[PDB]
């Protein structure tokens, strides 16, 4: 499980700006914070984790302060931008921890490209980032309090909280949901499509079969989300006319027991 | 600047007359500013819920739009996307399969 806090910031000019955050544990959204809300919203019964109402109060406040301080500091640091203080500015932060039976991260993108990371005890630019960024990151690395606060959040606060999240939403992260499959085809060669939807967790096995012969050339689509946090996936096979008869789609998933789905074309 | 990819599909096997949920997943775009509308017979559907804007490992934005619908043999459904990287809006029709 990877825990990620995802912040998206849009700076249109010197005086219009919005920032929004969404937080994920594995592939389940746990929180949301819109620009127009003073407070973070939980999107899960267990989003507060094993934290006290005061443990949540304090931490929320740290973030409320931070959100204001980030808005104003970027506005300042943007003046130092190369050729001219260029507009629409888009900033993105990905922060959190990769929880193993943990390693933390804090990455920053500017204009859609990864330019900055916090690493160890300080901010550093990434190789091939715009050189105009070096000074802004010097100014920032002079703030010893923030650096200490960021070290505490990454090294200590994040892992502890996430651990509380995992205990609290065990029954949700452990939920098992069954795929339902159906077949179709598209237009003398044709493409056979096996659609597989409504399954959870994400890991799945779909394949066109000719008896016990796995059909290499079965092409898997991408995982597409459904609204209720189940997945959708389809797998296809190119077939000549009269190559259709004898073919089946086989789906294995954790939730089926040892009872695969086999649908015959 | 990244151009939006659009994929359109149902929660459930689409059977004519049977209430379903239609999805429209727009990915691979930048900047985050986008307009999505789901259509029925070329006309905007009013009860379209949307996910929060999120972004991916590769820094590109994605969102999920979805709406209750019932497949029919007389109705066409579509997804229409306006983004600054495109000249005119881009529509993709649901192919009664997905
Ligand atoms: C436009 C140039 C591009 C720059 C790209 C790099 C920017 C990285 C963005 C992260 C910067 C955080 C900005 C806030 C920080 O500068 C500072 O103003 C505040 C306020 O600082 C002041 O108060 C604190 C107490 O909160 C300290 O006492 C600090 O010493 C003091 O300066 N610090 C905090 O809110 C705490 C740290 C939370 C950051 C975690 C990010 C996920
Ligand atoms: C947070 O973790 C980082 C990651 O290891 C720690 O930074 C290291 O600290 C030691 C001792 O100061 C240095 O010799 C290493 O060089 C540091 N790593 C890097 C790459 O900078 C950091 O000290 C931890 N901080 C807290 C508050 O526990
Ligand atoms: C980069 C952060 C954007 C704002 C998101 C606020 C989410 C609050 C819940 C996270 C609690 C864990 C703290 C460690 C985060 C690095
Ligand atoms: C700042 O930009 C926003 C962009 O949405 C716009 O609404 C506003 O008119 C602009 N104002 C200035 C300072 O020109
Ligand atoms: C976002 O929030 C800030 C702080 O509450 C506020 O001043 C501003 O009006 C908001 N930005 C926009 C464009 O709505």
């Amino acid at each position: 499980y990877t825990f990620r806090c995802l912040q998206m910031s849009s700076f249109a000019n010197r005086s219009w700006s919005r920032t929004d955050s969404v937080v994920w544990l594995g592939d389940l959204q746990t929180h949301r914070w819109s620009n127009d809300s003073a407070t973070i919203s939980f999107t899960k019964p267990w989003s507060q984790g094993k934290l006290s109402n005061q443990q949540w109060e304090k931490l929320q406040h740290m973030f409320q302060v931070y959100r204001v301080s980030f808005t104003r500091d970027i506005q300042e640091l943007v003046k130092m931008m190369s050729p001219k203080e260029d507009y629409p500015i888009e900033i993105q932060l990905s922060a959190g921890c990769e929880m193993y039976p943990s390693e933390s991260f804090l990455h920053v993108a500017f204009q859609g490209k990864y330019v900055v990371r916090f690493w160890g005890t300080s901010w550093q630019t990434v190789p091939g980032a715009p050189s105009w960024l070096d000074l802004p990151i010097k100014v920032l690395n002079a703030d010893q309090g923030t650096s200490a606060t960021v070290q505490m959040l990454l090294n200590d606060t994040c892992p502890l909280f996430v651990r509380g999240l995992l205990e609290a939403g065990k029954s949700d992260l452990e939920k098992q949901e069954k795929p339902v499959a159906w077949l179709s085809s598209v237009p003398g060669h044709r493409q056979l499509v096996c659609h597989v939807s409504g399954f959870y967790p994400k890991p799945v096995w779909v394949m066109w079969m000719r008896g016990d012969q796995e059909q290499q050339g079965t092409h898997r689509g991408d995982f597409l989300p459904n609204a209720d946090e189940t997945w959708y996936l389809q797998a296809t096979l190119d077939v000549e006319a009269g190559e259709e008869a004898g073919l089946a789609c086989r789906v294995k998933h954790s939730s089926l027991g040892g009872q695969d789905i086999i649908l015959y074309w | 600047q990244k151009t939006p990819q659009i994929q359109v599909y149902s929660r459930h096997p689409p059977e004519n007359g049977k209430p379903n949920i239609l999805n429209c997943y727009v990915t691979q775009f930048h900047p985050p500013h986008i307009e999505i509308q789901m259509l029925k017979n070329g006309k905007k559907i009013p009860k379209v819920e949307m996910s929060d804007m999120s972004f991916s490992k590769d820094w590109s934005f994605y969102i999920l739009a979805h709406t209750e619908f019932t497949p029919t043999e007389t109705d066409t459904y579509a997804c229409r996307v306006k983004h600054a990287s495109m000249a005119e809006p881009k529509t993709v029709y649901w192919d009664r399969d997905m």
